């Protein structure tokens, strides 16, 4: 399950 | 499993991103900061849902044009209310400077309540956008059904578990202005190319939201769609010395310009919904069946045997039945209330058809759409009909319309080319609106006295169609005026119910007018009345007029130019009638 956090701050 | 990236994403995020863009400066780096989030929404949206979706953009987005919100109802939360919560919660000094600025605040807020806020709040976000979004519909549906402190306990958990900047932007998108800096317009584009023409014929940001997931897979043919509201097509205004340039040199319709609440009827079969020109759902209102509402079990059989599909455009009016007229917006009366009561009904007054049984019509011109709306229904007087439309080609012949339409009580006229398509939330194309110049001053208000009347026809023949109005001759010191001028005729219509109170309060006190034995207080031009009635029994009404022109059919030697009756004066005493004298200094100043 990806996590938001790693997509956000990218 | 139901699974969404909005309960995943911290308002936070949101909130930072709204801030940056709020506090950049070029169009560019506000862009380009809701494009970063958008960006990083889409790609964990697409990891997110690898293995499984009606998922979307739709939970940030509500909240980013909140002026767009149509899931949820309205909030019911005033700046006041927010203030007084607040002075708890912080447990401000009750007399403080800051307690009062939030009380004493003038309609931006969100901002006074930040600046408070900041250095006392120091708590960090809790709350994802999904709930955020399951708050605020808490409230909504709190509002609706008037739980004063339910909403005061959703705005409690909003407050209590949000940080001082998130709870800046909450107070915005409640109040619905977020002040970006950058227009809704903007915000479409920047979310996909088809996203505004998807919005004119869906005013549902979750559909464009879903519907447009992917930037890079357009939609063709973008139309008017059963059961979804479009933005209605609007009128240009119309200088009228310019209008058969403005029709392409060529043959135009003139349609009567009606003041109602424009909406649109979506109808299969049984089944019916109305929206309003900003997409409201007004189904409750005017029924969704035949067997409920105000207005569909009056009309659903109007419509002819083979239509079963239809979608019409136009103007909800309200009837009196024992006049036969539409009344007027502006009124000391009630007319909601009259509807209910059933003292007035409503009356769909319509100029357009998108569908006719899956037929598509946006694209077919003006001309062929009002062919097939003729065969759409048969109009009942007083709950449906179409509205009335004539061909013309010359200036002179839209003067006359607008003669006309301003006689009937009527506030303009409408011009439309026949060649022209439905073209939703665009304004001018083949759409031109017309109403006389008025110019605001002593010309508003032309105070007269009432001299004379002539008949409506038939059955409304006891009722007045027009009036004829006189100035006084300015009398010897100590008399009241005894001797009149005419100056106008104007139109009786019962648009409004203090025109009908007038006309019954005046009926005992006509006379004939006879030609060869005229009334010595009445002195006339060309134009003679049906019946007099004496100045003493008389009534002022104030008017409003554009212009006043020389005419040899009235007393003065002038006329008033598109005069409407705005007021009855029954303030005034008979003998307080404006005379020659303010005519005369009105007309060269
Ligand atoms: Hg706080
Ligand atoms: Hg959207
Ligand atoms: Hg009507
Ligand atoms: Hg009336
Ligand atoms: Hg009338
Ligand atoms: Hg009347
Ligand atoms: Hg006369
Ligand atoms: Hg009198
Ligand atoms: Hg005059």
């Amino acid at each position: 399950v990806p996590q938001w956090e790693v997509f956000f701050k990218r | 499993t139901s699974q969404t990236v909005a309960s995943h994403v911290p308002f936070a995020d949101l909130c930072s991103t709204l801030e940056r863009i709020q506090k950049s400066k070029g169009r560019a780096e506000k862009i380009r900061h809701f494009r970063e989030f958008l960006d990083s929404w889409r790609k964990f949206h697409d990891a997110l849902h690898k293995n499984h979706v009606t998922d979307s953009f739709y939970p940030a987005m509500r909240l980013i044009l909140p002026q767009l919100e149509r899931e949820r109802m309205a909030y019911g939360i005033k700046e006041t209310m927010l203030a007084k919560l607040y002075i708890e919660l912080l447990n401000l000094p009750r007399d403080g400077k800051d307690a009062l600025k939030l009380l004493n605040y003038r309609t931006d807020f969100a901002m006074i309540a930040y600046f408070v806020l900041k250095p006392r709040c120091l708590q960090k976000g809790s709350l994802t956008i999904q709930q955020v979004n399951d708050l605020l519909d808490s409230i909504a549906s709190n509002n609706s059904a008037k739980r004063k402190d339910l909403i005061k306990k959703s705005l409690l958990q909003l407050i209590t578990q949000s940080s001082a900047l998130e709870q800046k932007w909450l107070i915005r998108m409640i109040i619905k202005d977020l002040k970006l800096g950058v227009s809704q317009q903007t915000i479409f584009s920047v979310f996909h190319n088809d996203a505004a023409e998807l919005h004119n014929v869906t005013t549902d940001l979750e559909k464009v939201c879903r519907q447009l997931h992917d930037p890079s897979v357009g939609l063709s043919d973008i139309s008017i769609t059963l059961f979804s509201a479009f933005k209605p097509m609007l009128a240009a205004i119309a200088d009228i010395e310019h209008i058969e340039k403005d029709m392409k040199h060529q043959s135009f319709y003139i349609e009567t310009k009606l003041d109602g609440e424009r909406m649109q009827m979506h109808k299969d079969g049984d089944v019916y919904k109305y929206f309003s020109r900003n997409g409201y759902n007004y189904t409750d209102q005017f029924g969704a069946s035949p067997t409920e509402g105000s207005l569909t079990p009056f009309i659903h059989n109007a419509f002819k045997a083979d239509i079963q599909i239809c979608i019409l455009d136009g103007e909800m009016m309200a009837y009196n039945p024992n006049t036969q007229t539409f009344m007027q917006k502006g009124t000391k009366f009630d007319i909601k209330r009259m509807v209910e009561d059933s003292d007035l009904q409503t009356c769909y007054c319509v100029f357009d058809v998108l569908m006719v049984n899956n037929k598509k019509l946006g694209h077919e011109t003006l001309r062929k759409r009002y062919e097939i709306l003729s065969s759409i229904f048969t109009p009942i007087p007083g709950r449906i009909e179409i509205v009335q439309k004539t061909q013309a080609h010359t200036k002179n012949e839209v003067i006359d319309a607008l003669n006309e339409a301003i006689d009937k009580r009527e506030e303009g006229i409408m011009v439309k080319q026949p060649l022209s398509i439905y073209k939703p939330d665009k304004r001018g194309e083949g759409w031109l609106k017309i109403k006389p110049e008025y110019v605001s001053g002593l010309m508003d208000e032309l105070d007269i006295l009432i001299v004379g009347g002539y008949w409506g026809k038939g059955s409304r023949g006891g009722m007045m169609s027009h009036f004829l109005c006189a100035v006084a001759e300015k009398p010897p010191p100590g008399e009241k005026p005894s001797v009149f001028h005419t100056l106008s005729r104007v139109g009786s219509g019962c648009t409004m119910k203090e025109l009908y109170d007038l006309g019954l309060k005046l009926a005992k006190y006509w006379k004939p007018f006879h030609r060869k034995a005229p009334p010595s207080s009445i002195l006339c031009g060309t134009e003679k009345p049906e019946v007099y009635i004496e100045p003493c029994n008389s009534v002022i009404v104030q008017i409003k007029a554009a212009e006043i022109v020389p005419s040899d059919m009235y007393k003065t030697g002038c006329t008033l130019r598109f005069p409407r009756i705005e007021k009855i004066r029954d303030d005034k005493e008979w003998h307080e009638c404006m005379t020659l004298d303010d005519l005369e200094q009105l007309r060269g100043k």
